[PDB]
């Protein structure tokens, strides 16, 4: 119900200027700040400063410091997010990078 | 470790995304002067020659699909409907 | 399950753990005026069997973490005396679906 | 000695090459690195044996360029030295400090001193012998020799030996 | 690079190698403990002269099919037969596999996969290392006092009245070079 | 702040909505699994109306002779009357609909019915009526066997989540579940002879183009779905110029930031 | 030119992964360093001339990896190393889901 | 792309096991011996000693000499020293868990003060979150300031546990920037928690103790949270940038490196001679103060420690801190090659996927198109062209990697081009690129236009685009992304290209209008009131470019 009051409390936002964002938009961020079992501010203290990665919390508002609880907790990085690969000049997993592709010697055998 | 090829809940559509990386690695290859699997019709793009490679549907890419848990399904451009 | 007027002194409330496994519920009369459940912006939270839950991860490739994850003093989580573990099915409606399926891991 | 370890190899092809019979230039490929060659970790990688069943892949092909990585998983016959393990090995080279050992594609050292005090060297010899009792170590001995020191000498492993102890020396 | 058949998690942790002795004592790789990559926990497979020379025998014989196919559209005397197929089906630089093969064709114990057979039929059957199966089958011993010498690997592993029987044996089934 | 917490969050292949680890957020993508733009304000037909004036425009008695569908409306029209298991069917058919009624009515309970639906069942029907010249002059082909089960097969082959078991199949039907409710108010048997005059031909082709037009509707795995979510929320709040709250803007920085110190806290009762 | 902050955002939602890789290293800093396998840091010692890929303490010249990285990655590294932080890139993962 | 090939093998960065520097690996993983501040040259004697430069590090004045790695300056990645510490030093941000483990750690036997007897401490064990486990062990510790020599079991309270040793207290740390300050109770006697005292509990914690608390023995031990080595950084990190040549060019870090190799060799000069005791704690104290001092000088000890210049001095942590520091600004956001920014203008002739581009940046962006039978003898007319003539090439790669600058090459006409080369010929007409107007805060915003290379200076641009980009004609300023990798160009047309997000998936809606004169004359075009007259009426129906030339 929590979800809920956030929701129709951020519709009513939408229609603060009467223009349109389909509920998928509103209701992901809603959800969010709802499945981690209560509500989370949208900053250093919400969203960067639990599970995700490292690199994925340093690159927004406080840096130097989330890196030095990296390193004395002997912390890791999954190099599962975006922030992750950006650092790294990698592909990424999004849209284009997520799959692999490859040539099966087979397939590739058939056509001649 | 990965999943059998029977077993696919991945829709048996290809992606906007693989259209592009596959369309995209023959365009690679291909101006890469690598073998050109379709008869070059008045084709010298490389990026072109590649696009009717995935008409003609003789790719011999075959795409990892990862499921998020760690195991993945694969499948081949001759496998993947072009609903696109 | 106790229902108290006012309170409980914390002297006897310290007797609440010393019969297991028999869990001790504790409520003030207060929150039980009104069904705090019964209402609008509330839907259908369902207490998931040990079998419903594993299924749940089996299927749905999930981990005891991945879960979206639930308050324990949810008064939900109370109202069907949820314990740590325990998954919630709920039925919330969509403005695009009409249903859609979420689930909880109790904290 | 002579043994056999399951290993494998990082082949990337150019996209020039992904066409028909690749499987063929990938087993070449591999028999151009893998064969011949001398690691410190698994010596002499000799002979990659049974080229038929070779492992091929499906390889992943790189954002950057067209190329696909492939790993192949072969059988191979190996062979590294020990210290302590004594082999059979026909002499090659010899001088006053002493004579060279030809055990496989692999050279061991017997030292002067490695040597008995009775198997003295002779310069006044041609080709240079060690002269000794009925011992008299020339170019084409054969030798029995206890490999006391292993040293990788990078693409090629070498050695050090002895004659000395009972049994050992000239076969 | 080739990379090996056995694999850990030694993170961080970087002192390794403890000193490789006949005592058996070998590399990583080298133990009964490592993997056939089909998923089977085969123990390492060692071979003495001729066990060996006749697999480099036997699959550059199996290579020299291949290269052919996919092209459609006695002592001294093995001594040449040995450096004619290594002329062919060999790389020709592989100067590591020429060395071995003609040595191997000189120092040999057993010429025949016939004779072979029955000689490692005795030495894996002993109870023995497949080390000292390599060490027994090449290396020509006559006393006990003399082979659980040469190999250490022994020493207490075998009755002194069986390490005999057993050498005796391989002194008939030896080659007639 | 909205970016760099829905960075990355996106859609996956078990066509659920996870991020950097694989904590699930959603499922199935928007509680109902579909590509954002393919979607356009779609009408719910069942749920307005008096129960009377849904009872004129769908239920059909092929056992009364006043509520019989004529011969001018299908070719069967004076044969399929007062049959037995004709109207047995039938009576699933408005039943269907009236259990969509109510169900709708459940939903939104304000009425509306202007709602983002994917697939345009309007603008296929509109393109069929011209693309198949069908003139309501003479009776359409069809019985009312394959009216009522033509959609009863298509209902199936609208996918979501492509799964084989229990749950996978499950969140599916809860997934399509209203665009079933607007698809049962269109191909209802009456609206489909007495409305459209349609031939089996055009019939099929209102089938097969809603079919392939939905599977495209599928959102796409890989989708930066956080980032996009964000990026339509973070973009328009910058055009925001402002019985009394806060005006949009702090209000917005109120429950992003998430405040207990409200600047307009307000208690409303019915 | 930036392709900055926000530059990147939108390419996210695209798709076009491949265009971040080309635009945050090749037209920008892209480089080709020496990371040894155990300590993976830029320690290694590598002389491209003659194959010499030794390693300063993790005694190698075995198992060492060339990682593509841009030198602004590369040089953060370096930049809290010197604040007493390992960044020991691993070409292998060993952490599974 | 790093530049000159190398044998080793290429692989992708799976984890980045982030962990603390042993004091004790710090020195192995030196070249350099770092002990004087005379950094360069050997007496004005254009050189380099053992010094703060190149005492092993890498040379500057496009010179090798990089301890046997040389390799230029390019793929010559910087190469870390070391220097020792004359005594331990509190690590300006691990400062923070010195206090705290201090105050959980008996200051004794090393050995938590709580353990498996209180039932809290048990529920904190437990915890599975390696800093909420200390979050309630810390919370748990710091209260029990006495260590018991024994405690009564979990089952009868007349039944103690001697557990572990020692009854002493515990002291009330509390900050003061660089030492610690204890206290101990008849009348408080505060103790002066000294680097040396305290490192030396930090070693004998128990293994199981540290981590039950936020540490590890293989990547980062509380006992090298204090630093008696501190790593050296190579010169790539802190240049040279020298004015012509006999001027200097160090940067401010080369500074607090020197102005701490002084307070080092000032404590040594102290301990080694002559001991002033209350002295040393000042040398002690300036070495504590720069090593603090050259990692953050923008911190809450007042002193922003300023340089002889009023500078604060580059601290390594304002290197790496927000927009424009490293992680915001040059590695999340960056400077890129193949861009091109100019001034925008309205065109009722241009499709809405095409861009006004001028002849001059059209001759200064280049594309690499791989020598291949299909293109080659047209990019052998580009060859012999150059960057003049409109389609030209710049730079012809070899297949080796050689650049021919075709602009002054003396076989620049010649040019027998092989396949596998790569000829940089420049962008044209229906070509891809990403046209984009500041700010990118909308997927929109950033989208894909083809190539019309028009002349006259102004990037030109369909009308219908003025609403999904943010455009007004008042001389707004967009950018302009060349790609190499015809994977790329795959990339931009394929989910990038305008026609495609022609309807907004942000709100269901179509995104871009026809705007203005466009707006105003349909309208007034579509009334029962207008008419045309065949004349006119031809010109616009010929207008239409796929008319079927049908009256
Ligand atoms: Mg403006
Ligand atoms: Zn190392
Ligand atoms: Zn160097
Ligand atoms: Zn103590």
């Amino acid at each position: 119900a929590g979800r809920a009051a956030l929701y129709k409390e951020v519709y009513n936002v939408i229609a603060s200027d009467g223009s349109y964002v389909n509920y998928r938009h509103m209701a992901l961020l809603v959800d969010v700040m709802t499945t981690q079992g209560g509500l989370t501010s949208v900053t250093r203290h919400g969203f960067n400063r639990s599970n995700t990665g490292a690199l994925m919390r340093c690159s927004f508002e406080e840096t130097v410091e989330i890196l030095f609880e990296a390193g004395a907790s002997a912390e890791l990085d999954d190099c599962r997010g975006v922030s992750e690969n950006v650092i790294l000049g990698q592909m990424a997993p999004i849209g284009t990078g997520a799959f692999d592709v490859m040539i099966d010697e087979e397939s590739l055998v058939k056509y001649m | 470790k990965a999943i059998p090829k029977d077993q696919r809940a991945t829709t048996p559509y290809m992606t906007k995304y693989e259209r592009a990386r596959i369309l995209g690695t023959r365009a690679l290859q291909i101006s890469m002067n690598a073998p050109v699997f379709v008869d070059l019709e008045g084709e010298t793009d490389p990026l072109r020659i590649a696009m009717k490679e995935l008409a003609e549907k003789k790719i011999p890419l075959v795409i990892r699909r990862y499921l998020p848990d760690g195991s993945f399904e694969d499948w081949s451009v001759e496998e993947l409907i072009v609903d696109l | 399950i106790f229902v108290y007027q006012n309170n409980i002194t914390p002297s006897a409330m310290k007797l609440v753990p010393s019969i297991p496994p028999a869990t001790i519920e504790t409520f003030n009369e207060a929150a039980l005026v009104v069904n705090i459940t019964h209402h609008e912006l509330v839907p259908k939270h369902i207490r998931l069997s040990s079998d419903e839950k594993r299924e749940l991860l089996k299927r749905y490739r999930l981990k005891e973490s991945q879960l979206p994850r639930i308050q324990r003093a949810d008064p939900v989580a109370l109202y069907l005396g949820l314990k740590r573990g325990e998954v919630v099915k709920i039925i919330r409606k969509s403005e695009t679906s009409g249903r859609y399926a979420s689930y909880r891991i109790c904290m | 000695m002579f043994f056999i370890k399951d290993l494998s190899l990082n082949i990337t092809l150019h996209p020039s090459f992904f066409g028909p019979r690749m499987k063929q230039y990938l087993k070449t490929k591999l028999l151009e690195e893998v064969e011949g060659s001398c690691t410190g970790k698994f010596g002499y990688i000799l002979c990659v044996l049974d080229y038929d069943n070779i492992d091929i892949q499906r390889g992943r092909i790189l954002p950057t360029d067209g190329s696909a990585e492939f790993n192949v998983k072969y059988r191979a016959v190996v062979f590294k030295p020990f210290k302590g393990e004594v082999v059979d090995g026909t002499v090659v080279s010899c001088s006053q400090h002493g004579f060279e050992v030809q055990v496989g594609p692999m050279k061991v050292f017997v030292t002067k001193h490695l040597m008995p005090q009775d198997l003295t060297f002779n310069a006044g010899s041609n080709p240079p012998s060690y002269q000794s009792s009925e011992d008299v170590i020339t170019i084409k001995s054969r030798i029995r020799v206890k490999i006391e020191g292993c040293i990788s000498q990078v693409s090629s492993i070498h050695a050090i030996g002895s004659i000395k102890e009972d049994y050992l020396g000239a076969i | 690079s080739t990379s090996t058949f056995q694999t850990r998690r030694r993170r961080l942790k970087k002192v390794e190698e403890e000193e490789n002795a006949a005592t058996l004592q070998l590399g990583q790789e080298f133990q009964l403990k490592q993997i056939n990559h089909q998923g089977e926990e085969e123990e390492l497979i060692a071979l003495n002269l001729s066990e060996a020379r006749l697999v480099i025998k036997e699959a550059l014989v199996e290579r020299r099919r291949a290269f052919k196919r996919s092209q459609k559209k006695t002592r001294e005397k093995e001594l040449e037969s040995i450096d004619v197929l290594l002329e062919q089906t060999t790389g020709g630089n592989n100067k590591d596999l020429k060395n071995t093969m003609q040595y191997l064709t000189n120092f040999s114990r057993f010429r025949d996969q016939e004779t072979v057979g029955a000689v490692i039929q005795l030495l894996k059957s002993t109870g023995l290392h497949p080390f000292e199966v390599a060490q027994l089958g090449s290396l020509a011993c006559d006393t006990a006092d003399e082979a659980k010498t040469l190999i250490p690997s022994l020493n207490n592993k075998i009755s002194d009245d069986e390490l005999e029987r057993i050498l005796k044996e391989l002194s008939n089934l030896e080659t007639l070079y | 702040r909205l970016v760099k917490a829905l960075e990355d969050i996106m859609v996956h292949y078990d066509n659920t909505t996870r991020n950097s680890l694989g904590n699930v957020i959603q499922f199935i993508y928007g509680e109902d699994g579909m590509d954002a733009a393919h979607i356009e304000k779609q009408s719910l037909d069942t749920i307005g109306g008096s129960d009377a004036a849904f009872e004129k425009r769908y239920r059909v008695d092929l056992l009364n002779t006043d509520h019989t569908l004529d011969p001018s409306l299908l070719e069967s029209g004076s044969e399929i009357l007062g049959d037995l298991k004709l109207q047995v069917l039938l009576d699933e058919e408005y039943k269907q609909l009236v259990k969509d009624r109510k169900f709708l009515r459940e939903v939104f309970v304000d009425g509306e019915a202007n709602w983002p639906l994917p697939v345009n069942i309007r603008r296929i029907i509109q393109n069929a009526q011209q693309t198949f010249h069908i003139d309501h002059t003479k009776p359409s082909d069809l019985t009312i066997k394959d009216i009522v089960l033509g959609v009863k097969d298509l209902q199936e082959n609208l996918l979501v989540l492509r799964g084989k078991n229990e749950i996978i199949q499950n969140a599916q039907r809860d997934a399509v579940t209203l665009f079933c409710c607007l698809l049962r108010s269109r191909l209802a048997t009456r609206r489909v002879l007495q409305e459209y005059r349609l031939t089996k031909q055009a019939f099929d082709w209102v089938l097969s183009n809603i079919e392939a037009q939905f599977l495209r509707s599928v959102v796409h795995p890989g989708e930066m779905v956080g980032v996009l979510a964000a990026q339509s929320i973070g973009e328009p709040a910058t055009q925001m110029t402002l019985k009394k709250v806060t005006s949009g803007v702090p209000r917005l920085k109120e429950i992003l930031n998430v405040a207990k110190n409200m600047k307009t806290p307000s208690l409303t009762v019915y | 030119l930036r392709f900055g902050e926000m530059e990147r955002d939108c390419m996210i939602a695209h798709g076009a992964a491949s265009f971040l890789k080309e635009r945050l290293m090749e037209a920008s800093d892209a480089f080709r360093v020496h990371i040894c396998g155990i300590c993976g840091l830029m320690t290694v010692i590598a002389k491209l001339n003659h194959n010499q890929f030794e390693c300063k303490g993790c005694d190698n010249k075995i198992d060492i990896y060339q990682i593509h990285i841009p030198y602004a990655a590369k040089l953060l590294f370096q930049e809290l190393m010197a604040m007493n932080i390992t960044p020991r890139l691993y070409t292998d993962r060993s952490r599974d889901f | 792309v790093g530049q000159q090939y190398s044998s080793a093998p290429l692989r992708t960065v799976k984890e980045v096991q982030f962990g603390l520097f042993s004091p004790e690996e710090v020195r192995a993983i030196s070249v350099a011996k770092i002990r004087f501040p005379e950094t360069m040259d050997e007496t004005q004697t254009r050189a380099k000693i053992g010094g703060l430069n190149d005492p092993r590090l890498g040379s500057i004045d496009r010179n090798l000499k990089c301890q046997t790695c040389q390799e230029g300056m390019n793929e010559c990645p910087g190469h870390f020293g070391h220097i020792d510490l004359a005594k331990p030093v509190f690590h300006v941000g691990f400062i923070a868990k010195i206090k705290k483990v201090c105050e959980c750690v008996c200051m004794h036997c090393g050995k938590l003060l709580l353990d498996e007897h209180n039932e809290l401490m048990r529920q904190a064990l437990a915890i599975k979150d390696s800093k909420k486990r200390f979050a309630a062990i810390w919370t748990l510790c710091k209260t029990k300031m006495v260590c018991e020599t024994d405690v009564p079991s979990e089952d009868d309270p007349t039944q103690l546990v001697s557990r572990g040793g020692c009854g002493n207290t515990q002291p009330t740390i509390r900050k003061d920037g660089l030492k610690l300050v204890g206290s101990w109770k008849d009348e408080p006697e505060l103790r002066v928690l000294s680097t040396e005292e305290i490192l030396n509990i930090f070693k004998h914690i128990s293994v199981k103790d540290f981590t039950s608390l936020g540490f590890n023995e293989v990547f980062s031990r509380p006992e090298w949270m204090i630093l008696t080595c501190l790593p050296v950084p190579p010169p790539p990190v802190r240049p040279s940038i020298s004015f012509n040549e006999s001027q200097r060019g160090e940067d401010d870090l080369t500074f607090k490196l020197a102005d701490i190799l002084k307070a080092n060799i000032s404590l040594e000069t102290l301990e080694h001679n002559g001991a002033p005791h209350h002295a040393i704690e000042e040398a002690e104290s300036l070495l504590q103060f720069h090593v603090a001092t050259y990692m953050d000088n923008d911190i809450a000890g007042q002193p922003q420690a300023l340089q002889k210049s009023g500078r604060p001095v580059k601290s390594i942590r304002a290197r790496l801190k927000g927009k424009e520091g490293r992680i915001r600004g040059n590695l999340m956001g960056k400077r890129v090659d193949f861009s091109a920014r100019t001034v925008i203008s309205g065109d009722p002739n241009l499709e809405l996927d095409q861009v006004g581009v001028p002849k001059s940046i059209a001759k200064t962006l280049t594309y690499p198109e791989v020598v291949t039978p299909y293109n080659i003898d047209r990019l052998t007319q580009l060859v012999r062209n150059g960057p003049n003539e409109h389609p030209g090439a710049k730079y012809v790669i070899r297949d080796s990697g050689d650049r021919i600058d075709l602009r002054y090459s003396k076989r620049a006409g010649d040019i027998q081009l092989q396949y596998g080369w790569k000829v940089e010929r420049h962008i044209m007409d229906n070509d891809p690129v990403l046209f984009n107007r500041q700010p990118s805060l909308h997927k929109m915003s950033m989208m894909a236009h083809r190539v019309k290379v028009i002349p006259y200076s102004t990037f030109r641009l369909n009308l219908s685009v003025t609403s999904p980009y943010n455009a007004d004609f008042d001389g707004d300023e967009m950018n302009l992304h060349v790609p190499q990798s015809e994977e790329t160009r795959a990339e931009l047309s394929q989910l990038c290209a305008v026609p495609l997000q022609i309807v907004s998936p942000q709100s269901n809606k179509p995104c871009m209008g026809i705007v203005q004169d466009t707006l105003c004359g349909i309208r007034k075009l579509t009334l029962r009131d207008t008419f045309i007259e065949l004349d006119q009426v031809l010109n616009m129906l010929y207008w239409v470019p796929d008319w079927d030339g049908v009256i």
